[PDB]
RNA sequence: GGAUGACCCCAGGCGGUAGGGGAGCGUUCCCGAUGCCGAUGAAGGCCGACCCGCGAGGGCGGCUGGAGGUAAGGGAAGUGCGAAUGCCGGCAUGAGUAACGAUAAAGAGGGUGAGAAUCCCUCUCGCCGUAAGCCCAAGGGUUCCUACGCAAUGGUCGUCAG
RNA sequence: GUGGAGCCUGGGAGUGAGGGCGCGAGCGAUAACGUCCGCGUCCGAGCGCGGGAACAACCGAGACCGCCAGCUAAGGCCCCC
RNA sequence: GCUGGGGCUAGGAGUGAAAAGCUAACCGAGCCCGGAGAUAGCUGGUUCUCCCCGAAAUGACUUUAGGGUCAGCCUCAGGCG
RNA sequence: CGUGAGGGAAAGGUGAAAAGAACCCCGGGAGGGGAGUGAAAUAGAGCCUGAAACCGUGGGCUUACAAGCAGUCACGGCCCC
RNA sequence: AGAUGGUAAGGGCCCACGGUGGAUGCCUCGGCACCCGAGCCGAUGAAGGACGUGGCUACCUGCGAUAAGCCAGGGGG
């Protein structure tokens, strides 16, 4: 059973799934838009939203928090200095997901884009 | 186990009765309100790049 | 008047392509095109080509009008099979049949 | 000289398979299963050729019996009556009379009641 | 596990080789036989 | 009965395994044949609700086929298949099922191309590290390097590759 | 008593695991779908046909073919029938 | 003690700290070819059609008993009547 | 295939003549559609004939309250001549 | 209240046409049998092979560093 359990497993063990979200986070904050499978995409939203929210705090503690997932000082500088300010007045929802219309040839996986909001 | 096995060959009738559920359902499609091309709903239109009124994507 | 295309010796198993062909039999050329485009199946790529070649033939050789073409008949016949060895346990050897399809698409004109 | 099968066996099998047209599944497509079916078929025909004679007399008798009781007497009484009367019209025609020409059937019934 | 065939050029040549066959009455008969059959190889071919 | 095998009439028999006997059909081949049928279509193939025969069969007709076939009467045999867990081949069923070969593990961006989860590049992640790195000897034998390819081989894909 | 009677001389066999039932015994336990002989019968080979619900051998009866005709056998005649 | 390379010993023979173990994935006697189409009183299988007839599963003997020889019972031909 | 002695296959046919299909069209190719050749191209090279199992497309009749070695006999409905 | 029809997800029988497959008929560059002819080769290095050999040459055939061939007689046109 699965009654009221939150969080996909995505056929990865605990530490892999973690790495999965972190690496997608790096890619998303870097390029502003990535393409993935729909499930990875919906699952990416929250993980990254939290990171943006902390960069809106701006303080040392929050930077050191974000660094635990993002690990890259420069990318975090980009997060704090360029990205986060765009969201000063925005109350959550800093990411969107829209499904592409074509499936992967080799396995038929449904794709979606995940991008940062304006 | 002790290796179960078909006792009798399946008749042309029975094998085809099994397949009475195997027909594909056609893809569900809707016109893109911009370029009028046919595409699945709730997907960014892959011909013009529009969704929810706006241009989202380079086609 | 009718126009036909055949794809012979397509390296796909007939039972699988036939599923796709079944989707477009009796449909307008236009609807058939849309259907095939969003049919998540390997078979869809092969059927589409036979469709499109027959459409070409129609317009180009048989004085038929694109905007009136429809899929009048379509069918998948079995071609010669490619037998391959599949090694099993305990020294036994099986024989996989990598199967083959002959795909036909026949277009007529839905008049008026 | 060598005398290989050649043309002969195929011809013999087609014979049988043609006879088995209409039969279900392999019974019309497989020589062996057809051949078995025709054996059964052959005896049934013979047997039922026989039983058709029984089957119809049964129907006639049932039908005559119904038409008899309409005039207040049963089949056994009717037939005995006709025997005493010397009337030798068989049940095929009796049954026909009973339905198609009831006035005449009424007459035969009278003769039957009287002959005793 | 260790299987029965363990290639060895020296072993092969010394055991089934042409010179070995000629040495012995039976081996010469082997050659005679294979020649009469028309074998393309009287002897296992091996490279050195 | 009449001349004897013409046909007719009267009567009686006619379930059948092991098995005895009798009469026939068809297949291959030889005489018949320096003949005859045959492109106005041989053999074989596919139909047939038609004709003859108890039957095995034989005709005839239409379609196919494209170069052979052979009569009356006789002769001679590798002469008739449904079974032998028969033999050879072909194609089914199980079935769109089990599986796709270590649970070290993946994600994204860029490029190429008709086509990319699978090829190249970059970044991120993970695995070995007395090895899953390196160097010899066996054995293998061009598998090495480069260009051009993707039908097959590759357990998927392939633009890549032993 | 003229019968798919009988006898004689030859050619060809197959069979040489029988079985149920009735009657007469032995063995067995006045058991066995038991076993072993005798007389007969059927099945075997009549798992063709009617009856016995169904059922080789119980009752009826020996199926050359055809008939949408008639008479019976055993068994039946309230409905299935 | 384990291991590489080079050698030697084999079919009624080798080798075996002995299990009839091992001697090229089946060893109370290896494999290949030959004798060879061994022999198999056993099991299986035996191919068109019609017509007539039509058994036996018993006796005797049998290293015989699920095989046989003779007799019995079937069939065909000639003869007797 | 086997270390080896040794074992040991499968696999023939366009047409009289290559006249073996220029060129165009869809396609990455394969493949096909026209044009052309030929007496014939369902003789087009995966080539004489092209049976059967097997797979499919179209049509007629039929089937979702019914019990089966799949037939057979009767009757009725529908479709065809 | 009563009664009887059109449904086919799919199945079955029949018909037409295809696919697959490679039987059948025809065919024969090959076999088989008998009969006749003929019958040894080799240190002057056989039988049998290895490796080579062509302007471009995988294999076969031929040939041998004079290598699909060199010399001479005969045949043939
Ligand atoms: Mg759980
Ligand atoms: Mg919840
Ligand atoms: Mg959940
Ligand atoms: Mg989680
Ligand atoms: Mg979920
Ligand atoms: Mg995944
Ligand atoms: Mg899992
Ligand atoms: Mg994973
Ligand atoms: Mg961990
Ligand atoms: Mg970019
Ligand atoms: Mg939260
Ligand atoms: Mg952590
Ligand atoms: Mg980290
Ligand atoms: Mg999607
Ligand atoms: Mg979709
Ligand atoms: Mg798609
Ligand atoms: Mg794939
Ligand atoms: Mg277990
Ligand atoms: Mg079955
Ligand atoms: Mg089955
Ligand atoms: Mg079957
Ligand atoms: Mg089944
Ligand atoms: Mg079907
Ligand atoms: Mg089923
Ligand atoms: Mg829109
Ligand atoms: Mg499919
Ligand atoms: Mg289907
Ligand atoms: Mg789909
Ligand atoms: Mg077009
Ligand atoms: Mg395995
Ligand atoms: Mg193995
Ligand atoms: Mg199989
Ligand atoms: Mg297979
Ligand atoms: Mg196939
Ligand atoms: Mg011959
Ligand atoms: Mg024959
Ligand atoms: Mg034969
Ligand atoms: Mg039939
Ligand atoms: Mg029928
Ligand atoms: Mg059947
Ligand atoms: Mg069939
Ligand atoms: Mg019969
Ligand atoms: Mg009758
Ligand atoms: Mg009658
Ligand atoms: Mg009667
Ligand atoms: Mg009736
Ligand atoms: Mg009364
Ligand atoms: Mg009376
Ligand atoms: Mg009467
Ligand atoms: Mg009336
Ligand atoms: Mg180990
Ligand atoms: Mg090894
Ligand atoms: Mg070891
Ligand atoms: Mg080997
Ligand atoms: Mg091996
Ligand atoms: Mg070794
Ligand atoms: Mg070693
Ligand atoms: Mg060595
Ligand atoms: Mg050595
Ligand atoms: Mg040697
Ligand atoms: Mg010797
Ligand atoms: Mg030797
Ligand atoms: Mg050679
Ligand atoms: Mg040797
Ligand atoms: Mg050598
Ligand atoms: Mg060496
Ligand atoms: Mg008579
Ligand atoms: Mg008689
Ligand atoms: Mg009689
Ligand atoms: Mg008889
Ligand atoms: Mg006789
Ligand atoms: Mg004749
Ligand atoms: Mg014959
Ligand atoms: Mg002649
Ligand atoms: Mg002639
Ligand atoms: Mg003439
Ligand atoms: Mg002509
Ligand atoms: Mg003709
Ligand atoms: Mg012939
Ligand atoms: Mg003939
Ligand atoms: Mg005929
Ligand atoms: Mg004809
Ligand atoms: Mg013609
Ligand atoms: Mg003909
Ligand atoms: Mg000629
Ligand atoms: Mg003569
Ligand atoms: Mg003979
Ligand atoms: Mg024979
Ligand atoms: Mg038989
Ligand atoms: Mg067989
Ligand atoms: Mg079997
Ligand atoms: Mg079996
Ligand atoms: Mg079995
Ligand atoms: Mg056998
Ligand atoms: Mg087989
Ligand atoms: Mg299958
Ligand atoms: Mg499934
Ligand atoms: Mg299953
Ligand atoms: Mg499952
Ligand atoms: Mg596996
Ligand atoms: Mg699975
Ligand atoms: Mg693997
Ligand atoms: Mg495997
Ligand atoms: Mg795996
Ligand atoms: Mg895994
Ligand atoms: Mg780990
Ligand atoms: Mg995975
Ligand atoms: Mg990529
Ligand atoms: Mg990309
Ligand atoms: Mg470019
Ligand atoms: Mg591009
Ligand atoms: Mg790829
Ligand atoms: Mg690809
Ligand atoms: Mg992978
Ligand atoms: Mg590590
Ligand atoms: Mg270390
Ligand atoms: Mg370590
Ligand atoms: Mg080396
Ligand atoms: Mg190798
Ligand atoms: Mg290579
Ligand atoms: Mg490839
Ligand atoms: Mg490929
Ligand atoms: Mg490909
Ligand atoms: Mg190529
Ligand atoms: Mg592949
Ligand atoms: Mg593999
Ligand atoms: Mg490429
Ligand atoms: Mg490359
Ligand atoms: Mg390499
Ligand atoms: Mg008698
Ligand atoms: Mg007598
Ligand atoms: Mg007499
Ligand atoms: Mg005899
Ligand atoms: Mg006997
Ligand atoms: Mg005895
Ligand atoms: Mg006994
Ligand atoms: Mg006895
Ligand atoms: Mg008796
Ligand atoms: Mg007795
Ligand atoms: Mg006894
Ligand atoms: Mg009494
Ligand atoms: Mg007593
Ligand atoms: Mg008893
Ligand atoms: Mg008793
Ligand atoms: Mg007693
Ligand atoms: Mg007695
Ligand atoms: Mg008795
Ligand atoms: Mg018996
Ligand atoms: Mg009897
Ligand atoms: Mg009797
Ligand atoms: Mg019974
Ligand atoms: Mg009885
Ligand atoms: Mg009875
Ligand atoms: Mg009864
Ligand atoms: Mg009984
Ligand atoms: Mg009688
Ligand atoms: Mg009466
Ligand atoms: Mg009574
Ligand atoms: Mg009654
Ligand atoms: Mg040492
Ligand atoms: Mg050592
Ligand atoms: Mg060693
Ligand atoms: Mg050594
Ligand atoms: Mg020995
Ligand atoms: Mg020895
Ligand atoms: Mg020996
Ligand atoms: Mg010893
Ligand atoms: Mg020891
Ligand atoms: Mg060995
Ligand atoms: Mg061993
Ligand atoms: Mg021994
Ligand atoms: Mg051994
Ligand atoms: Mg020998
Ligand atoms: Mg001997
Ligand atoms: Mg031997
Ligand atoms: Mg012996
Ligand atoms: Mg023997
Ligand atoms: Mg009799
Ligand atoms: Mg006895
Ligand atoms: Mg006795
Ligand atoms: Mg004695
Ligand atoms: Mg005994
Ligand atoms: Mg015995
Ligand atoms: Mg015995
Ligand atoms: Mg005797
Ligand atoms: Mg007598
Ligand atoms: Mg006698
Ligand atoms: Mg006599
Ligand atoms: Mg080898
Ligand atoms: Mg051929
Ligand atoms: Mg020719
Ligand atoms: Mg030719
Ligand atoms: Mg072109
Ligand atoms: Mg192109
Ligand atoms: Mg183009
Ligand atoms: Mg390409
Ligand atoms: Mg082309
Ligand atoms: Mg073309
Ligand atoms: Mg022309
Ligand atoms: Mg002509
Ligand atoms: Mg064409
Ligand atoms: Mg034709
Ligand atoms: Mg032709
Ligand atoms: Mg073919
Ligand atoms: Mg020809
Ligand atoms: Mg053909
Ligand atoms: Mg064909
Ligand atoms: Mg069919
Ligand atoms: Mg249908
Ligand atoms: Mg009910
Ligand atoms: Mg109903
Ligand atoms: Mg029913
Ligand atoms: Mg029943
Ligand atoms: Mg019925
Ligand atoms: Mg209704
Ligand atoms: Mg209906
Ligand atoms: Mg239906
Ligand atoms: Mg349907
Ligand atoms: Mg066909
Ligand atoms: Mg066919
Ligand atoms: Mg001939
Ligand atoms: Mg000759
Ligand atoms: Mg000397
Ligand atoms: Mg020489
Ligand atoms: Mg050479
Ligand atoms: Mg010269
Ligand atoms: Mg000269
Ligand atoms: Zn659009």
């Amino acid at each position: 059973m699965r009654h009221l359990k939150s969080g996909r497993k995505l056929n990865r063990h605990s530490s892999h799934r973690l790495a999965l979200y972190r690496n997608q986070a790096k890619s998303l904050l870097t390029h502003g838009r990535i393409t993935t499978t729909v499930p990875k995409a919906k699952e990416l939203r929250g993980f990254v939203d939290h990171l943006i929210h902390l960069a809106k705090r701006g303080d040392l503690h929050a930077r050191r928090l974000v660094l635990r997932d993002l690990q890259d000082v420069k990318l975090v500088r980009k997060l704090f200095d360029e990205i986060a300010p765009r969201y000063r007045d925005r109350q959550g929802g800093y990411t969107r997901v829209l499904k592409l219309a074509e499936r992967r040839r080799g396995d038929g996986a449904p794709l979606a884009l995940v991008e940062l909001v304006e | 186990a002790k290796h179960p096995v078909p006792k009798k060959k399946t008749s042309k009738a029975r094998r085809d009765a099994r397949r009475s559920h195997h027909a594909l359902t056609p893809p569900t499609l809707v016109p893109c309100p911009e370029c009028k091309a046919m595409k699945p709903p709730h997907t960014v239109c892959p011909e013009c790049g529009y969704y929810a009124g706006r241009k989202v994507l380079e086609v | 008047m009718e126009a036909k295309a055949i794809a012979r010796y397509v390296r796909i198993s007939p039972r699988k392509v036939r599923l796709v062909v079944d989707l477009i039999r009796g449909k307008s050329l236009e609807e058939a095109r849309n259907i095939l485009r969003y049919t998540n199946k390997r078979g869809a790529y092969f059927v589409a080509k036979v469709l499109e070649s027959a459409a070409a033939n129609a317009v180009n050789n048989h004085d038929m009008l694109e905007d009136r073409l429809y899929v009048k008949a379509a069918y998948v016949d079995e071609g010669p099979a490619l037998k391959r060895v599949l090694p099993r346990a305990r020294g036994r050897a099986d024989i996989i049949k990598k199967r083959t399809s002959h795909i036909t698409v026949i277009l007529g004109e839905k008049h008026g | 000289p060598r005398a290989k099968t050649g043309v002969v066996r195929r011809r013999k099998h087609k014979k049988i398979l043609k006879l088995a047209k209409g039969y279900w599944g392999l019974r019309s497509k497989s020589f062996r299963k057809a051949r078995e079916t025709l054996f059964a078929a052959g005896n049934y025909a013979y047997a039922h050729r026989k039983r058709r004679k029984r089957d119809f007399r049964r129907l006639w008798i049932v039908r005559i019996n119904a038409a008899c009781r309409q005039h207040g007497l049963n089949y056994s009484t009717f037939i005995h009556g006709l025997k005493k009367a010397g009337i030798e019209v068989d049940r095929k025609n009796l049954a026909d009379l009973a339905v198609r020409e009831p006035q005449v059937f009424a007459e035969l019934v009278e003769r039957a009641k009287a002959a005793q | 596990m260790k299987r029965t065939w363990q290639p060895n050029r020296r072993k092969r040549a010394k055991t089934h080789g042409f010179r070995a066959r000629m040495r012995t009455p039976g081996g010469r008969k082997v050659l005679k036989r294979r020649r009469q059959k028309g074998r393309w190889r009287l002897t296992p071919a091996v490279r050195k």
